[PDB]
């Protein structure tokens, strides 16, 4: 009876395929976790684009002036 | 190649230690040739090239103007340096370290330029061969430096790049270390045959 | 030479007869603090933490007007000695380690520029790029030459290459500096562990019956 | 014959594993749908960052002035 | 009429007695280069590559002051002939092909406007929208009428519709121009291939035994 | 409907070829009625409507002002056109082409307005029925154009939209072409029964 | 006291001898409409819908110059009565409900400030934070005290905590106000339904044979 | 603690109803002590503290200045209030409601300050215990309010937070309600045994 | 013996289910690849928002002036 021999190969191939689905499913969760961080870091930038900062007192820089060649 | 004449002027302040010592030099350059200069350690205009005496004596003759430039050591260098303490000298950016294959340890985006980088071979400072690319000024108030070292690969051997910077209270260290699939393949297949054999032995013992 | 902890140049004034054109910059430890756009009479700060201060743009224009008068008095005494054009040195490198996909800024450093007249442009497979290109001002040196930096905000692609085109009077022809940035093994490795872990689970299921068979 | 007993456990464990893959696959589609909305809301902001608005006529605010103490 | 390769209008000045209000724009090949906000005395450039130039806003104010004096001298000679109000033509279309989700800009083109007095507003299910709405200046024509464009940066939704409300003296009532933007078959198709590919793999597994059975 | 009086002024430059020929017309409009105009090909103010002679002769009387306006052909049209070469005439934006079901070929976001669009039926220019929506000016220095054509669907038949634009060195062509699931269903099920039958035949031959 | 529907303060002028420093703000229903930066002579609007108006910054400088002269005449008549320093009240709360990951703005409200001299800073695990920090102007009260608000645009993290450091003359030492923001059960729950739904499908497959067995 | 002297001035307009009634008070404060004030309902400068008569009579003596300040009721309060109608009084922001575990109903980011919040227990207004945090002014023209209520949990019981605001044409209501896994576990396992038993019964009946 | 008949249907349904998981897993990778490009194009915009451009020399536009009606 080789019918049970046939079923044996199918189950092993079926479980081998399930390993591939698990590996790629775990692989994609790395992208989503990385994409989530980038998306929310970009949201933070937007939030700061609409908020100014209270200015500090104005102090002028100083310079030097050259002279004239007679 | 059209003819071109370039005149440039530089007012340079030098700050040794804190405000303890300050030098002030103003440089008059005509096509990469500085001819007249002021030195705070001389307080008198001097001539560098033969194109100087016509301007050195005349500028030094006017006492009102000569006193004005000599006072710029305090009204320009020391005035601006106070503002430098709050903003520019206070700027500090933490470096970033990455290691890629020699083995290059890239330290990028840091300020100021003071930094020390070390390479380790299992808690041993590998000083045999280390080639350092000089400080690179990106232009955006940032800096770079590249350190590379030759390797003799070993099983289980690790390499760590050690850095330190004035902006960091604690030094930053980054380490570097199909094989996993092959290793699991032998263990699982052997375990697969390990359990299969026991079925016959249990069958034979029962029978 | 002078050795000091920090060096500041609060009077970097430039002027030349080619344009005529000039430049005003302030430098501290080799970095540009700001520049004054002479035509627009505006002070553009190069560091965000430095925007809290004030510098009058008209101050810069007064200084460069003096350099213009000084230069005319010097051309006569020098008997019209034109500037000796130099050979620029061009170096292209990436600001950050090149990872495909992440934003990065290319850096083209033109060194030993004299006179301060140069055209720095970026080429992508032979076509000019005019998006995301920025340049710094002519930054001073100790030999009274200059260096300039051009930035190219790019998204790295393995199929795309870039060049830095530097045109200067001291070059016979325009100078170009170039810059260029496992599946089968991974597939075999993934399949190898797949069948191994498949057989590992199969053995335990068969072993569980075998152990339970005796009892 | 305990061989068929062994195959029985393997299939049940195999289908139990497939339930886990389905649950996590459905779980990730929630993140992608949420990430898609955030990505396209950020794209909308960019679009508006480059478009000004036609100004309205200028009307000045009014103030009060204090007095001097003799 | 005049036929030419390129047409530029560097003197488009407008003034009317209703406000009183005016407008200053420069046009090149039918597109607006900039406009001078008369109240704020500022020059707003409409093209990024054109911000490198300079135009004094006070120049525009001098010209419109002349038009005001000219108009008063013309009202007397014309014996107060008021403007004949026209019927605007309103067209609404999408800037890019409408794909649900991708950002897009709605375009409402009001044509044949005279006098230059119009209220263009956007409606979303009966409620006014004041977010992401921008308008262009009154752009000139050859019959001395005007056309204006209003933009609505929107995110297309299959459940949301928009209208362009155009109010003008030449319309009896306000004008509204409207704009509006497989699972079972896909499920059946997906299942059909699923069972087919399922049986295909089953056959080979059974075939492998059958071929090996003879040996 | 309140009464309103509108006065508008236009200074229009016309550039035929390069700077070879230039026309300069200034138009004085009173409520959509141009009454006084200047023509560079006449260099003399003229009157269009009966409201003109009062202003045509007076403006032409002042020789100082009349010479000023006649010189604007060079100081306004030719001065500005030099700046137009660097920025506006240099602007070029690559078009984008999409095809959706007739069959509309949308060409969007391009500048300038010169463009040629063709429809192909398997390397045959389908000129039987083509309806073109005129050029649409978005207002943001962009343009649109829509081309649609009727179709007689065929198995394996493809349609390509061919465009060309001054901004493009090479023309851009975009093509357009459950059925896959149904086709695979018949092949796999037949193959499923194909292998199953051989088992009995091998069993019968062995037996 | 006065009871009204809306209260507007169009003349809030401040001046003190410590700096010397001053402030100009307009308030409507307790919110700041704009402020005039005295040093930079610029009007900064605090509400986007209010940028369409115009207020001359020089108007504010004239008013505060009067307050300076008024104050010197009052110090003599008051025989130099210095301000009695008060004890500020500091409250820290989140602008939106705290969900880990979503952007949020921290709010530190310092109340009962007098004189208007205070240092509000943010601490993250003992280190100062200078990114995303913004503050409002000294907003007036009815007892002639002030309150100020500092914002900290933060990304919440379960491992990160924040404090609001408020320094004032009325506090003996600097005041700090603190702010701080299932797997096993889920795994057991997921497995419980997994084996249940696994057995449910197994039963029907076995039931289908059993029902078909009789026929 | 360095000595500091603070002088502040306030020009306050009060708008009762529409422009029907307006009060105008200007307050002169010296270190939290208002000494001189103007009242539009008096139109005459008054003194609050003993530091007032020196300034109250002198300011009131100058008739030109006194008339100027009295006219500010129209040129300042009524001038600005017209602009307030178009921009500030027209501003309206829709509130957001979230419910989290007592049970707090957070209403955030709304303007103006008029709001009414109710708690419901299955279409019954739960007024037994409700503690409301007062209005919180975020500073950015926004407002907050927190409402919490004690709960007695019940199977199938729901709680809804009811809000209303001038910016909303229709009130906003938000509701709140391993157990699912456990419930399905019992049903499926019982169904798993339910089908298994029928196989033996069908086998026994056939046999 | 109908027990083996029952197991036959379960395996075919099990492999049919695995096809659905593979199809949806491949489907989601299209979204992630598309979302990755949009996320990194948005990151590029941010990068350019903080970098100005060296200005070109200022050249003034020219205008025409109308005349007065006596
Ligand atoms: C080109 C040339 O001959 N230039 C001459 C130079 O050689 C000479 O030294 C000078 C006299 O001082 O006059 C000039
Ligand atoms: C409304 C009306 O009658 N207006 C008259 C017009 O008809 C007449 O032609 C003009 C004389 O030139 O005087 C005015
Ligand atoms: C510190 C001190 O003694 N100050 C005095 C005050 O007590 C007295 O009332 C005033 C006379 O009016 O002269 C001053």
């Amino acid at each position: 009876g080789a019918l049970y021999t046939g079923f044996s190969i199918l189950v092993t191939l079926l479980l081998a395929g399930q390993a591939t689905t698990a590996y790629f499913l775990y692989q994609q969760q790395g992208r989503l976790d990385k994409l989530t961080v980038t998306s929310q870091n970009l949201q933070l930038e937007n939030l700061r684009m609409k908020l100014p900062k209270p200015p500090k007192p104005v102090s002028k820089m100083r310079m030097a002036t050259p002279l004239l060649m007679q | 190649s059209p003819e071109d004449f370039v005149y440039q002027f530089k007012a340079m302040c030098y700050f040794t230690n804190g405000t303890e010592r300050v030098r002030y030099v103003t440089r008059y350059i005509y096509n990469r040739e500085e001819y007249a200069r002021f030195d705070s350690d001389v307080e008198v205009y001097r001539a560098v090239t033969p194109l100087g005496p016509p301007d050195a004596e005349y500028w030094n003759s006017q006492k009102e103007v000569l006193e004005r430039t000599r006072a710029e050591l305090d009204t320009v260098c020391r005035h601006n340096y106070q503002l430098e303490l709050r903003t520019t000298l206070q700027r500090r950016v933490e470096p970033t370290v990455t290691i890629s294959p020699l083995l290059v340890c890239s330290v990028t985006d840091f300020y100021p330029a003071q930094i020390k980088v070390r390479w380790f071979r299992n808690d041993q400072e590998e000083t045999t061969g280390v080639v350092s690319t000089p400080l690179i000024r990106n232009g955006d108030w940032t800096f770079q430096i590249l350190v590379m070292l030759e390797m003799t690969p070993q099983h289980g051997d690790v390499y760590t790049c050690h850095v330190e910077h004035p902006s960091l209270q604690n030094p930053i260290t980054v380490e570097w270390r199909q094989s996993k699939m092959l290793s699991g393949i032998g263990g699982f297949v052997l375990g697969l045959i390990f359990l299969g054999l026991g079925l016959i032995i249990h069958h034979r013992s029962q029978k | 030479d002078i050795v000091a902890d920090h060096v500041a140049s609060y009077g970097v004034n430039l002027y030349q007869s080619y344009g005529p054109s000039g430049q005003y910059t302030h430098e501290f430890d080799g970095d540009e603090q700001f520049y004054v756009d002479l035509g627009r009479k505006e002070t553009v700060w190069c560091l965000p933490v430095l925007r809290q201060f004030r510098f009058d743009p008209q101050f810069a224009l007064t200084n460069i007007a003096v350099l213009k008068h000084n230069l005319n008095s010097l051309i006569k005494r020098s008997n019209s000695t034109a500037a000796t054009n130099e050979v620029p040195e061009v170096t292209v490198f990436s600001k950050s380690p090149v990872t495909l996909g992440q934003p990065n800024i290319l850096i083209c450093l033109v060194d030993n520029i004299f006179p301060p007249v140069v055209n720095i442009t970026w080429l992508s497979n032979g076509h000019s790029v005019t998006e995301g290109v920025s340049e710094t001002s002519f930054l001073s040196k100790s030999d009274h030459s200059f260096f300039k930096i051009s930035y190219l905000t790019l998204l790295p692609s393995a199929e795309e290459s870039y060049d830095c085109k530097v045109e200067h009077w001291g070059l016979d022809k325009p100078l170009l500096k170039h810059w260029e940035p496992m599946s089968e093994l991974t597939e075999t490795v993934v399949c190898a562990l797949g069948l191994s872990v498949g057989l590992v689970g199969i053995v335990v299921g068969t072993v569980f019956i075998i152990r339970g068979l005796r009892s």
